[PDB]
Formats: C-alpha cells, sequence, structure tokens
DNA sequence: GATACGAATCTTTTTCC
DNA sequence: GATTCGTATC
C-alpha cells in the first residue's frame, strides 16, 4: 500500500542508519545552538541525496525542542504563491514570521527545500536575508537548521550565467563567502551511509518481512541481494526503493539503482591512479565521459591533471613521461574545448601512468589547482598598475604603456622613488610586491 | 620626472640617432594633406613613439603633446561597463584597445567609426590623427573592422598604429598602411645619447666606459638604458664607478635563475619548482610569450651545453611558441616547454 | 491529400502484451497494472525502443475510465517552467478524486531529461508531499539528467535495445495485418538497417512497401542505406591505406555525405571500438580531433579526409 | 518576369517531373502521395541537389491551390528557437485543416540550424499531431539533428547529381537559352560542378555572358575556363609532369610560368594535382601517406593565407620529396 | 592482534523567473 | 581515488 521507506521510517535514533560520530557531532551542536545565548546561529547540513540528514533532524528536533520549551519543526514552502505577495517575498515573508518563535514558541526551523536558487535576483535575496539572520541584532533567535542536498546539475540548454549554480547544487554555491566563513555558522559535511548500516537495516526491513519475503521463497537469496544493493549505493533511501521493487517482483528483473556522481578529485584520482575492479582504461574513461560530462569538459580539469600529475608516487618517475603528459596537455589545449581534445588528454595520461604503474608506490595528496591565486595577484597588479599610471599623469605629463609597466617601471620606477625617498612619491613600494627565488 | 621622460625629443629636429628615418619623416611630414596611413614597426624601445610624435608636431605645431585623459564607457554583449582611457590631445588621439581583451573590437568600432563619420569642419576641414599603440594586441577582429573604417573614412581621420614585430597583423591592415622600420640604436648612439643625459643632470662620471657597458646591457632599449642610467645614478650618490654594479630587472634574475636551476637538477620535482617559479612570473603580469623569448634566450647562454642540445632547445621554443599562439592557458606550453628541455638535457 | 495514417502511430501498441524487447520490464509493468500499486519510475534508453508506450499503456491499465481526469501528461513540447510545474502539478496532486482501492493517479513526465533544474526541485517537494495519491513516471533517454534528488525516490527501469527477434516478430504481426509481400532477406534487411529501432524499422518497411511494393534486399537497399557508422567503421579498421580511400570515397564522399558528419562518426566510433590497443585508440582520436578543428575552420574537402586516413594508418601500421 | 532573375532561380523546377537526379526519392514520394499517405520526411543531402525544390514541388502537387494557407515554412532566416517551436508550429499544427480537409504541411529548412531545446520540443509535436500533419526536415550536416529526431523521421538522402541529370538539365537550359555548347564544355562543366547544379547554373550564365554575340557563338572549354578561373587540365599534366621529371629550377620556372599565364591560382593547381594523383598507382604506399599528409597542409596554410612562392615551392618539394620513395 | 573499514581532506575565483 | 589515522569487530 504504502512505500517501503515510508513504512519503514525510523522511529527512535537508535534506528537511523548514521555513523556514531557523526550523531555524537550533531546532537553536541544542536545542543550547542539551544542554550540561551548561543554561539551558533544557524546550523549548516550538506551532503548527498539520502544520507538521513532530514531523518536525524525530525528525531534531534523530537527529543530536544522539548527540553527547552517553556510553559517540532517548521519548514519553509516555495510552493506557496500566496496572494498580492510577489514570488520573491515569499521567503522574505516566512523568515520574518518564523523569527517569532522564541519565548512560549519554539520550533526548529528545517529549510530542507530551498527557494528557487537558479534565478539570480532571489538567490541574492536568499543571501542577503540569510546574512541578515546572522549579523542581527536580536538579542536571541531560535535555531536555524538549512539542509543542502550536494548534486551536481546535469547539462541543459547552452545559457549559463552563475557558473556555480549551474554545474553544482552546492553550499559553496549556493552561500557566498560571507556566509559560509563565519563565527556564528556551524557546518557538518554529511558522508554516505557505509555498507555495514545498509546491510543492518536491509537486514531489518527483510526480518520484519518474513511472511511475504517467506511467501516467494526469496528469503534463502535476501543476503547476497543485501549486500550487492549496499555496495552498489550509499543511499537508504534508494537502497530501500530498490529493495522494495526487488522483493515485491516476481521474476528476474536486474536490481538497478541510481548512479552516483563522481567528484572533482575522485575523477583526478581515477584518471590518475586508474580505477578498481575495471582493468579497462577505455571503458572507464567512456563510463567517466558519458557520466560525468559537466565536470569533465571543462579548463579547471586539464588544470587538475596538470597540478596533480606530480602527485604520482612522489614526483617519483621518469622526467620522459612527464614530458610526455605535459605536452599531450599542451595540444590539447589547441583544440578549443572539442570533445576529442579532453578525451585525447584523459587517456593519454591513463596510458603513461598505467604504463609506469607498478607494486610498491606510495602517492602523494592531490590539491586544487592555484590559476585563481595568480589571477588574484594579476588582478592586484592591474589595480597598482593602473594607480601608478595615474600618479603617473597629473604630477609629470607622462603617457606609458601596460606592457612597459610589467616589464620596466614596475621595478625601476619604484626603485627610483625609493631612492627619492631616502633622499628627500605616492607609490614607493615595487608594483605587485617583491619578487621571490 | 623620468629621465626617459625629461630629455625626450620634442621636435623632428631633436631627432639624433637614426638620420635616415629623420629624413624619411620629413619627406612624409613637407605636404601633411596626402599623409597615407603608416606603420611604424622596430625593435622595442626604440623610440618609435618619440618619432610619431615628432612627425605630428611638424604637421599640425606645438601642442600636440598637452594630454588631456579622459575615461569613456563602453557595453559589450553582456552588458558589463568598460572603460577605456583616450589620451586626448588636440589634432590627434591615442587609443590603447589592448586595455580591454578580446572586446577590443567594440572599442575599435564605436570610439573610432565615431571619429572617422565626425567630421572636423570649423569652413575649413582638417583629418585629425588617431594613434593605435600596440597595434600587435588586435584580436583579428578589431583588425577587420579597422581595414573599412580607414579604407572609406580616408577624407577625415588618419592612422598611425605602432608595434613591434608586426607579424600578427593581417594582411588587409599591412596592405593598406605605409611600412616605416625603426631600426634599433647602435650602442655609439646609446652611449652618446646617456652622455648627454649625465652632462645636462650634473651626474660624475669615471669613465665613458660604463655608458658602453650600459648601452651593451641593455640590448639597444633606450628607454631602459635610461632607467638603468638613473637607477645607479641614485643608487650611487649621483657618481658612478666602473665598480657600479649593471642592474637589470627582477624578473630577469629569476628567469636566468630558472635556467640555472633547469640545467643543474633535471627531474620531476625541479620541474614542479619550474612551475611555481612561472606562476610566480605569471602573477606579475609579464607576458608568456617574452617568458617563452627570455627563458630561450637565457638557456642558449649557458656555456655547458654542446650544439645538439641549443638546437634542440630552439626547436622547442619555436614549436611552443607557436603553439602559446594559438592556446589559451599559458602555463601548458611553458611547462611543456621547460619539461621537453630537462628531457632533452640528460 | 487523402486520410490514412502512418503505420508508426496506426500501429501503436495499447495493451503491454503488444509491445515487444524487455520481457522482464514488461512483465514487472503488467504485475504493477494488476496489483496497481505502481511507485514512482524512471524509464531510460535509446530512443524508440517503447518507452512512452510502455507508460501510456501502463497508465491506461491502471486508471480504466478514470484515466481522462487521472493522468497529467506533461510533454517538452508543453511549457514545464518552476511556475508552470508548481502551479499544474500541485493542483492535479491536490485534487482529491476517488480511485479503485489499489490506485494512484499518474503524472507521466515524458523528456524529463529536457526539464530545467529548479523544476526538478519543485518536483521533488511535490513528489515528497503528494506521494500518497499520485505517482510519478519519467521517461527520458539518459537517467543522468534527471537529478539525484529525484532518482533517490525512484524505481530505475532501464530498457536495453531491441533485439532482432523481437523486431522481426513485431514486423512480421504487423505484415500479417496489412497484407504486404516479402522475402525473408527482405525483413533481414530492414532489421540490420533498423539497428534495434522499432520506430524506424516500421518506418522503412512502410517506406519500402509504399515505393516498390514487395519487401526484398534489393528494393529495401536502393530505398534504405545502410547505417554510416558501420561504414565508418570498416573504413577506419581497412588493412592498407588505398581500401580505406575507395571506402570512403565510393561509400561517403560520392553518396553526398558532409565531411563534418564523417569526422563526428569516426570520433564516435574510435570511441567504442576494441581490438586497438589504448595508445593506438588516442592516437588517433589525437588526429580525428585536429581533422575535426580543420574541417570546422572551413577547410572541409576531401583531402582533409585523407589525410586523417593517412594518418590514422601512419599510427595503426608502425608505419 | 522570369527573365529579371539569376538563372538559379529561374530554372528552380516547379513540379516533380521536373527534379532530376533523384529517381528513387521521387518516385517513392509520388507514390506516398498517390497512396495518400505521407509520412514525416527528413531530406538529407549535399548542398544544391534538390531538397527545398522537391519539398515545395511535392507540397504544391498536394495542395495546388491552399498552398498558402496549407504549408507552414520555415527556415534557418526565421527564428525557431522554444518559444517559436511552443507556440507557432503546435498553434499551426493543432487546428482544423481549411477548406474541405487535408492534412497540414510544416517544412523546415536548414534544421541543422535549430537548438537541441527547439528540436526535444519539436518531437513530441511530431508524434503528437501527426493524424492531421506530417513534416519535412531539410538538412546538410545530419550530425545536428537529435537522435529522436531522426528516430521519428523518415529518411531520404539525396545523392550529388549524376551525370545524366546536369546534361539533362544543361540541355533544357541551351534550348530555352538558344545557346550552344561543344562537348568539351560540357565535359568540363560536368567536371567543375562536383554533383551541384546551382554551380552548373552560376557558371552558364558567366558563359553567357562571357560571349560577345550569345546568339550565334558557341561556348568551348576555353570560355568555361577562362569565365571560371581555373587551370586546363593540359596545364595540370604539364606542371605535374615539370615537377615530377624536371629538376628543382624548372620545375619552379614552369610552375610560376603556367600559373602567371593566365593568373591562375594554386589552390586550384593543388587540387588538380591531387585529382590526377588519386588515379596514379604508387608502389610504395609511404609516397601516399606523405603526399597526403603534406598537401593537406600546404591547403590548410593557404587557406589561411601568406606567402604564395614559399607555398607553391613547399609543393614543388613535398611532391619530388614523397616520390623519392616510389624507387626506395 | 590483524586487518578491513570508515572518515577527512584534497576547492577556489537562447532562454527562464 | 590515495593517505593517514582511528575504530570496531571478530
Ligand atoms: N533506517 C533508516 N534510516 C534513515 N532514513 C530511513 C531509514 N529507512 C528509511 N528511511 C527514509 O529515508 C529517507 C532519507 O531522507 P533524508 O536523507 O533524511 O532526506 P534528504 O537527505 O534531504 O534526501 P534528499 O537529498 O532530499 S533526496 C527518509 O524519507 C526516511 O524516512
Ligand atoms: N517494443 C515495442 N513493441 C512494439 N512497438 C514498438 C516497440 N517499441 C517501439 N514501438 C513502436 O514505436 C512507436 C512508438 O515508440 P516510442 O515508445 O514512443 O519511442 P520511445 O521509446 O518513447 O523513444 P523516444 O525517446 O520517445 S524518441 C510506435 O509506432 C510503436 O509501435
Ligand atoms: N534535381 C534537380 N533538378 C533540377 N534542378 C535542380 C535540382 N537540384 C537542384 N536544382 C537547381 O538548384 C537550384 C537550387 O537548389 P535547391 O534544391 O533549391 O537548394 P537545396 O537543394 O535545398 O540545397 P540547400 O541544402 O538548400 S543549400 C534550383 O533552383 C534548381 O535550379
Ligand atoms: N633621438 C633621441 N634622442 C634622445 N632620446 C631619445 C631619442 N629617441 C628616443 N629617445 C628616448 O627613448 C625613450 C623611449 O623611447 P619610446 O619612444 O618609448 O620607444 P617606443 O616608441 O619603442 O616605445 C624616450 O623616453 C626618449 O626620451
Ligand atoms: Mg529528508
Ligand atoms: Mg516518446
Ligand atoms: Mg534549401
Amino acid at each position: 500500500g504504502e512505500q517501503w521507506y515510508e513504512k519503514f521510517k525510523p522511529n527512535c535514533l537508535e534506528q537511523v542508519a548514521i555513523h556514531k560520530r557523526k550523531l555524537k557531532d550533531v546532537q553536541e551542536a544542536l545542543d550547542a545552538m539551544f542554550l540561551p545565548n548561543a554561539k551558533h546561529r544557524i546550523l549548516l547540513l550538506s551532503g548527498p541525496s539520502g544520507c538521513s540528514k532530514s531523518t536525524v533532524i525530525k528525531e534531534l528536533s523530537k527529543i530536544l525542542v522539548p527540553k527547552y520549551r517553556q510553559n517540532k519543526v517548521t519548514e519553509f514552502r516555495g510552493d506557496c504563491i500566496v496572494n498580492d505577495l510577489p514570488q520573491m517575498e515569499s521567503f522574505s515573508e516566512f523568515l520574518k514570521g518564523a523569527r517569532y518563535l522564541v519565548m512560549s514558541n519554539l520550533s526548529l526551523i528545517l529549510i530542507e527545500d530551498l527557494p528557487n536558487v537558479f534565478h539570480i535576483d532571489t538567490r541574492r535575496r536568499f543571501q542577503q536575508l540569510i546574512l541578515q539572520w546572522l549579523y542581527s541584532s536580536e538579542p536571541l533567535l531560535p535555531p536555524l537548521v538549512i539542509c543542502i542536498t550536494e548534486c551536481e546539475i546535469p547539462e541543459n540548454d547552452n545559457n549559463y550565467r552563475k557558473f556555480g549554480i549551474d554545474y553544482t547544487f552546492s553550499a559553496e554555491t549556493i552561500m557566498n563567502k560571507e556566509i559560509l566563513m563565519h563565527p556564528r555558522l556551524k557546518r557538518i559535511k554529511f558522508n554516505p551511509i557505509n555498507s555495514t548500516l545498509l546491510k543492518k537495516h536491509l537486514k531489518f526491513i527483510c526480518v520484519q518481512n518474513m511472511k511475504m519475503l517467506k511467501e516467494k521463497n526469496k528469503w534463502n537469496k535476501r543476503q547476497e541481494v543485501i549486500d550487492y544493493i549496499a555496495q552498489e549505493t550509499g543511499d537508504i533511501r534508494s537502497a530501500i526503493t530498490t529493495l522494495q521493487f526487488w522483493a515485491t517482483s516476481s521474476g528476474s528483473l536486474p536490481i538497478s539503482t541510481r548512479e552516483s556522481t563522481i567528484s572533482y578529485f575522485h575523477a583526478i584520482g581515477k584518471v590518475i591512479h586508474g580505477s578498481h575492479s575495471t582493468n579497462n582504461d577505455n571503458e572507464m574513461i567512456n563510463n567517466l565521459f558519458e557520466n560525468s560530462n559537466n565536470l569533465l569538459s571543462k579548463e579547471d580539469f586539464k588544470l587538475g591533471i596538470l597540478e596533480n600529475y606530480n602527485t604520482f608516487n612522489k614526483g617519483e618517475f621518469s622526467i620522459s613521461d612527464a614530458s610526455s603528459i605535459v605536452d599531450c596537455l599542451s595540444e590539447c589545449d589547441n583544440m578549443n574545448g572539442l570533445p576529442e581534445s579532453n578525451e585525447y588528454g584523459l587517456r593519454e595520461v591513463r596510458k603513461t601512468f598505467r604504463n609506469i604503474s607498478k607494486q610498491g608506490h606510495n602517492h602523494g595528496t592531490v590539491y586544487f589547482p592555484r590559476e585563481w591565486k595568480v589571477r588574484k595577484l594579476q588582478n592586484s597588479f592591474k589595480v597598482q598598475a593602473e594607480d601608478w599610471l595615474n600618479v603617473s599623469l597629473y604630477k609629470y605629463n607622462a603617457v606609458h604603456s601596460f606592457r612597459n609597466i610589467t616589464l620596466e617601471f614596475g621595478y625601476y620606477a619604484p626603485l627610483i622613488r625609493k631612492c627619492q625617498s631616502y633622499k628627500k612619491i605616492d607609490v614607493v613600494d615595487r608594483i605587485g610586491g617583491p619578487i621571490e627565488a | 620626472s623620468l629621465w626617459v621622460d625629461k630629455y625626450r625629443p620634442k621636435s623632428l629636429n631633436a631627432l639624433s640617432h637614426n638620420e635616415e628615418l629623420t629624413n624619411f619623416l620629413k619627406s612624409l611630414s613637407d605636404q601633411p594633406r596626402d599623409l597615407p596611413h603608416l606603420l611604424l614597426y622596430g625593435p622595442n624601445g626604440t623610440g618609435k613613439k618619440t618619432r610619431c610624435m615628432a612627425l605630428l608636431e611638424s604637421i599640425f605645431g606645438p601642442g600636440v603633446y598637452r594630454l588631456k585623459i579622459d575615461v569613456r564607457q563602453f557595453v559589450t554583449a553582456s552588458n558589463r561597463k568598460l572603460e577605456l582611457n583616450v589620451v586626448s590631445s588636440p589634432y590627434h588621439l591615442e587609443i590603447t584597445p589592448s586595455d580591454m581583451g578580446n572586446n577590443d573590437r567594440i572599442v575599435i568600432q564605436e570610439l573610432l567609426k565615431e571619429v572617422a563619420q565626425m567630421e572636423q569642419v570649423d569652413l575649413a576641414h582638417r583629418y585629425k590623427c588617431v594613434i593605435i599603440n600596440e597595434a600587435n594586441s588586435l584580436t583579428k577582429d578589431a583588425q577587420a573592422a579597422l581595414r573599412r573604417t580607414m579604407e572609406k573614412y580616408s577624407k577625415n581621420i588618419r592612422l598611425i598604429m605602432v608595434c613591434d614585430s608586426m607579424s600578427p597583423i593581417i594582411a588587409p591592415i599591412k596592405s593598406r598602411c605605409l611600412l616605416i622600420r625603426c631600426p634599433a640604436p647602435s650602442d655609439s648612439e646609446i652611449s652618446t645619447i646617456l652622455s648627454d643625459v649625465v652632462t645636462n643632470e650634473r651626474i660624475q662620471l669615471e669613465t665613458k666606459d660604463i655608458l658602453k657597458r650600459i648601452a651593451q646591457a641593455s640590448n639597444g632599449n633606450l628607454r631602459v638604458s635610461l632607467l638603468m642610467l638613473e637607477s645607479m645614478a641614485l643608487n650611487n650618490e649621483l657618481a658612478l664607478k666602473s665598480s657600479s654594479p649593471i642592474i637589470k630587472p627582477d624578473w630577469i634574475i629569476v628567469i636566468h635563475k630558472l635556467t640555472r636551476k633547469i640545467v643543474k637538477e633535471r627531474s620531476v620535482n625541479s620541474l614542479i619548482e619550474c612551475r611555481a617559479v612561472l606562476y610566480d612570473l605569471l602573477a606579475h603580469c609579464i607576458p608568456a610569450n617574452i617568458i617563452l623569448k627570455e627563458l630561450t634566450f637565457s638557456l642558449l647562454d649557458v656555456e655547458t651545453l654542446n650544439t645538439t642540445n641549443k638546437s634542440s632547445i630552439i626547436e622547442y621554443s619555436s614549436v611552443f611558441d607557436e603553439r602559446l599562439s594559438l592556446g589559451n592557458k599559458a602555463i601548458f606550453h611553458l611547462e611543456g616547454f621547460i619539461a621537453k628541455v630537462m628531457c632533452c638535457l640528460d | 491529400l487523402s486520410l490514412q495514417l502512418p503505420w508508426v502511430e496506426k500501429y501503436r501498441p495499447q495493451v503491454l502484451s503488444d509491445i515487444v524487447g524487455n520481457k522482464e520490464t514488461i512483465d514487472r509493468l503488467q504485475q504493477i497494472a494488476k496489483d496497481g500499486n505502481m511507485p514512482h519510475m524512471i524509464i531510460s534508453g535509446m530512443p524508440g525502443i517503447g518507452k512512452t508506450t510502455s507508460v501510456h499503456c501502463l497508465a491506461h491499465e491502471l486508471l480504466g475510465r478514470s484515466y481522462a481526469d487521472g493522468v497529467l501528461e506533461l510533454n517538452a513540447s508543453d511549457d514545464r517552467g518552476i511556475d508552470v510545474v508548481r502551479n499544474q502539478i500541485k493542483h492535479f496532486a491536490q485534487k482529491k478524486l476517488h480511485l479503485p482501492p489499489g490506485k494512484h493517479k499518474i503524472v507521466i513526465l515524458d523528456e524529463a531529461d529536457s526539464m530545467t533544474a529548479g523544476a526538478q526541485q519543485a518536483l521533488r517537494r511535490t513528489m515528497e508531499l503528494y506521494s500518497n495519491s499520485t505517482r510519478f513516471a519519467f521517461a527520458c533517454n539518459q537517467s543522468n539528467k534527471i537529478i539525484e534528488p529525484l532518482q533517490s525516490r525512484c524505481a530505475i527501469l532501464r530498457y536495453s535495445k531491441l533485439s532482432d527477434e523481437d523486431v522481426l516478430k513485431r514486423l512480421l504481426q504487423i505484415i500479417k495485418l496489412e497484407d504486404v509481400k516479402y522475402t525473408n532477406d527482405g525483413l533481414e534487411a530492414i532489421i540490420f538497417t533498423a539497428e534495434g529501432d522499432m520506430r524506424q524499422a516500421i518506418n522503412n518497411l512502410q517506406s519500402t512497401v509504399a515505393g516498390h511494393g514487395l519487401v526484398n534486399a534489393d528494393n529495401v537497399f536502393k530505398i534504405v542505406d545502410s547505417p554510416h557508422p558501420l561504414i565508418v567503421k570498416k573504413m577506419l579498421l581497412a588493412s592498407n591505406l588505398e581500401d580505406s580511400i575507395q571506402i570512403l570515397r565510393t561509400d561517403l564522399w560520392k553518396k553526398g555525405y558532409s565531411s563534418i558528419d564523417i569526422v563526428t562518426t569516426s570520433f564516435r566510433v574510435t570511441k567504442n571500438l576494441a581490438q586497438v590497443k589504448e595508445s593506438v585508440r588516442l592516437e588517433m582520436i589525437k588526429e580525428i580531433g585536429l581533422t575535426h578543428m580543420r574541417i570546422l575552420e572551413g577547410v572541409g574537402t576531401y583531402l582533409q579526409l585523407a589525410s586523417m586516413l593517412a594518418k590514422i594508418h601512419k599510427l595503426n601500421n608502425k608505419a | 518576369s522570369k527573365e529579371n532573375l539569376p538563372w538559379v532561380e529561374k530554372y528552380r523546377p516547379e513540379t516533380l517531373d521536373e527534379v532530376y537526379g533523384q529517381n528513387e526519392v521521387i518516385t517513392t514520394v509520388r507514390k506516398f502521395v498517390d497512396e495518400g499517405k505521407l509520412p514525416h520526411l527528413l531530406f538529407y543531402g549535399p548542398p544544391g541537389t534538390g531538397k527545398t525544390s522537391t519539398i515545395v514541388a511535392l507540397a504544391r502537387e498536394i495542395y495546388g491551390k491552399n498552398y498558402s494557407n496549407m504549408v507552414l515554412e520555415l527556415n534557418a532566416s526565421d527564428d525557431r528557437g522554444i518559444d517559436v517551436v511552443r507556440n507557432q508550429i503546435k498553434d499551426f499544427a493543432s487546428t482544423r485543416q481549411i477548406f474541405s480537409k487535408g492534412f497540414k504541411l510544416i517544412i523546415l529548412d536548414e534544421a541543422d540550424a535549430m537548438t537541441n531545446a527547439a528540436q526535444n520540443a519539436l518531437r513530441r509535436v511530431i508524434e503528437r499531431y501527426t493524424k492531421n500533419t506530417r513534416f519535412c526536415v531539410l538538412a546538410n550536416y545530419a550530425h545536428k539533428l537529435t537522435p529522436a529526431l531522426l528516430s521519428r523521421c523518415t529518411r531520404f538522402r539525396f545523392q550529388p547529381l549524376p551525370q545524366e541529370a546536369i546534361e539533362r538539365r544543361i540541355a533544357n537550359v541551351l534550348v530555352h537559352e538558344k545557346l550552344k555548347l561543344s562537348p568539351n564544355a560540357e565535359k568540363a562543366l560536368i567536371e567543375l560542378s562536383n554533383g551541384d547544379m546551382r554551380r552548373v547554373l552560376n557558371v552558364l550564365q558567366s558563359c553567357k555572358a562571357t560571349l560577345d554575340n550569345p546568339d550565334e557563338d558557341e561556348i568551348s572549354d576555353d570560355v568555361i575556363y577562362e569565365c571560371c578561373g581555373a587551370p586546363r587540365p593540359s596545364d595540370l599534366k604539364a606542371v605535374l609532369k615539370s615537377i615530377l621529371e624536371d629538376d628543382w629550377g624548372t620545375a619552379h620556372y614552369t610552375l610560376n610560368k603556367v600559373r602567371s599565364a593566365k593568373g591562375l591560382a594554386l589552390i586550384d593547381l593543388i587540387e588538380g594535382i591531387v585529382k590526377i594523383l588519386e588515379d596514379y598507382e604508387l608502389q610504395n604506399e609511404e609516397t601516399r601517406v606523405h603526399l597526403l599528409t603534406k598537401l593537406a597542409d600546404i591547403e590548410y596554410s593557404i587557406s589561411k593565407g601568406g606567402n604564395d612562392q614559399i607555398q607553391g615551392s613547399a609543393v614543388i618539394g613535398a611532391i619530388k620529396a614523397s616520390f623519392e620513395n616510389e624507387t626506395v
């Protein structure tokens, strides 16, 4: 009659498929924001889909909020198209009415379904309003719990503007730099449910459906299928849905679960060190491109390969292989985003690292490319050069090109001004700061 | 003011390093009415801009050197605000379209087609020149607007664009301009200019050899040599000796240190350190083309390398310079060049 | 000018018993039809293998006389923005309709792979709030385009490519119901040119019948063209360069195929191509990419394609 | 005023009997019309092979008089985004037919210029309103069409025009314009056409314009080559012979002299030499690889422009070097 | 007591609401 | 995907 994941919802936090450390680290935080004069204004939970975030919040607000109620959860409804109110004001009205939940009223807030953040205006409104909540001058506020499901937005009609929410729906691409780095903000990233918890809970669902399971003689096989489901996915709801589909069926239907997306560093490691259980490089790269073309079709991926190919055996491999890798990357850079470029580059990197991979290798740790740092440094240089050029006209009539500023006037003119400073003009230090090594 | 600007020749008769080019400029400026479109090409720092300004003074008289700077706003396809600085004097205009990136086409269209159609009648009609510094940095889309702009509206505007190594300039633009070659001064002329500068500046000079040293170290760069002269003048209490060190820019020293490291230690970790150095160089907005050029010509000055290694280095440098021309990210090609060099040296 | 429905829509199955191919999936769908507890499901596979027909047949066999106001079929041709999702889907799900005991409303979302992400989030809210009264059936070509939060709630059913036997059986049914004369080799040729597509097989059979009558190999191959991916694979795997050049010329250039189409098909073939080493495969991919760039810049002559084949033979022949 | 038009859009066929070359496509679409059943067509082929002509003639034959209100034609010149497909096409193929009855036609000329969103929307319009509307999709590049859109369409391939079709159309035009044409001129025109009829008509118009008195004088191959500015086959053979047999200095001199005699371009010579060499029986196989790779590189560089003398000497050197493997 | 497992880290700058 | 460290269990 009802879905298995809906009729088998845990009744207590002992029944929830969560790690012990995760439960402790969410309970301690939730108590921390509950006490008056709490340091943490809001709590942000982030992770994949169906990692039992909402469930633990339900039970924790069930056995925590009553303790601090003086003499439940309140969720935002984006579907509430109320009369006389624009859509962008719905969250404003909700937050204004939900802040009146302090005295004689206590209800933890769960923002499970966010407002539409793909529209830039209302996304910015969301940022500004949650910042106003964070920086609020109110004496105290009810605790704010926001759950974000990290999912990759797949490709669609070729028009992408935000560049953050248009490639990945995550807390980093929704919330800005100020919001996440805040003393009063607490963030607990979640992890997929491990195979042990999945196996135990699927066994519990089976031992609660023995008659039907025994009716269709599928109980002599349930253990292998439970292990297979636990190994395939880290999603509790999807695992239970697949188990229900298998149990209620009467045939030899293959057990198929939703495919989980591959992260950035996951893809980098798969390109560098290969993938276990797939000794075919061709098929692994093919599946990587079909499933994660959004991540692989970018300049950031080639930059990551260039930055992290030296982490194979702590740079202890032949220079010929490194030259081949960088040569192929440079050739791929001359194809302007054609699919053949990415395919050839990744295939060549994988082949090069396969021909040199053996046993006894101790690899390093990959890192994100530092290109954004160089862009910020170049922007600071541009600002300083503009300032120097501005000073270099009204003080004395002279127009100098920017190339000369980068070449000679960024070093010789500050040197002259420093000598003039010692035997005595605004710009006395070197442009872009000193160089080292 | 710097000694490069303090002693800039303000007249066609005040240029005293090429002579024959000055005679050609005077021949051009004898009858300004039929002046064609000009393209000044020559090594960096030889004095092309000074020659353009001297020709403009010869035509329009003194007053071309009264530069007024104003910021004019643009709008792109995505409707972002861009601010180009237009150094404007009477009788001529200065524009550096490279101040914007690939978005210089909208400048070359809006700003230049505005003045091309706008006549200069005040019953008498004059043609106002427009100077385009760094004509190489145009992106083959600004030049395509440029060609018809100056072909059809020649009656009202004249184009004088300065550049070095005019190979990235398209054939339609080159065919539409008078090609003026500006060679770099010899060491004797640089030394003579420096002698005049020190004489007018009351710097105590031990011997004249230390001016030939400046001229040789600047590699035919008048501005670079004058900046070195001022640097050692203000770092030696206005008294220069043969012990006064030849000072070179910091990035040149960094590139030479990188060359020494590349020749000495050749491993993947050395490659990573070289990548860090290259990223530091790029953080100082030093263009990757000149980074590769200086790296190549410092690696060809190492005496421990035989002819085979040097030939391999120059071949790889040419290949990766062509790659850098057609590329989008410089670090790929810089790292590839360094890796190829480190793989060929051993 | 007259009235005669094409065989593709005249013979579209109306019951789940007439759908060929994935026997286990269709049997499961029949079980869902009889018991009636339909879960949220996602249907994905190649085009023209019975995905839309399976969904609509399941809806009919599940709702009966209540199909008129029991399904809300929304497709790519219809507007499916965030506001449309919210308003229409919410009002349909909130509509209290008395159904048989084990029955639910069905919301068919065909071409769900072409839906905006925010609309998918609104679908998440609607799916998790009104699940007790209505169920969702997604029809798509690839399940990647459906966000993970929506795939979490659905029972994924994957439709495999139709085998030659199933398509042959359906072709025989249509033939013995339309009275067309045929030959065994003709039906074999129709099967071969269909390449696992039932709609293409029906279209080719109808075209052959209309154009020539009797369906033999000669008529079919004189009206329909052999799949050019197979010709591209034949030309890429040729032993010597002369044979590859001759195949390219006489089978793709004289036949009137665009050079960009040849290059793109060559890349797609090279991606899925066994019996070749990884180094050789990636070298072929690189050469195909360079030739693709030359084609894109305007140099799309036969000389460029011949040169690409020559470079491929250099790399794969140790030449 | 059909005498005030270019020859290409003056001899555009008005009836299906005037579309030459594509015998099978025309026969099958005529059978579709006769039987009263028309599927969703897809016409694919090279440019100037008779796709728009065929579809317009077919629509005129189906709706002789109601053509204005029975056919909706869209092409690349009209915006065809998601909104256009959603509104205009759906509302046209959602309303009852004019006059007594029939099925509405929606022709999509140059449908490879449509975005994937528009095609994805169009597929359900095709599948849903097929009872009273049929689609025709015209495309030169099939890789720009979504696989679903290709699935729900009946594919008809337009081959490049054979010799006989071009000869028949040439005869028709010569009769219409009171022109003459030598058999050698006919062969030259056939070879330069490369399966395109627009090229034939344009060249013939230029040949009539070249002649001093187009009522008495004929058109020979000399006029063909002079007006179209192409190298004669004899010139190509002479240049190749000089490159293969003679030494470097005389080969370079012969190339320059042949080029300057009639102002020939180097790309035309390259294509002619490639066509000649494709018939050559090479015995080393590496002779072909080197020829193809080097000549493709030279052709690409020529396409980007540059030094003509350098490129010509490069052509000579590439040919002589490759033919070194032949004797090996 | 061995060992497999699990957690953290490895990330910063044409079309629709 | 790799490393390191820490658990928990058998
Ligand atoms: N043993 C279990 N432990 C936890 N959740 C369970 C269990 N069995 C079934 N469930 C269900 O699994 C679902 C998991 O939902 P949550 O992960 O808490 O929400 P979520 O993380 O926001 O998922 P998304 O991202 O919205 S798809 C809930 O609907 C639970 O009722
Ligand atoms: N298994 C099948 N059995 C019988 N007819 C089929 C089968 N698969 C497809 N067809 C025919 O194909 C047409 C409808 O196919 P659809 O199921 O609508 O294609 P599809 O699977 O939805 O692919 P897309 O993604 O919608 S293009 C009708 O003419 C059906 O008769
Ligand atoms: N089969 C043919 N018979 C007679 N004339 C033809 C034929 N094919 C093309 N032509 C001529 O070519 C002209 C233009 O060709 P069209 O068929 O209208 O263009 P097209 O075939 O659609 O090619 P594209 O794809 O639009 S560039 C017509 O006006 C005719 O004069
Ligand atoms: N004939 C000359 N006599 C004295 N100084 C000169 C002469 N020619 C050039 N210079 C000096 O060279 C310096 C830089 O030259 P510049 O015109 O900037 O070269 P470029 O046009 O290549 O940028 C100027 O400051 C100018 O003073
Ligand atoms: Mg939840
Ligand atoms: Mg369908
Ligand atoms: Mg057309």
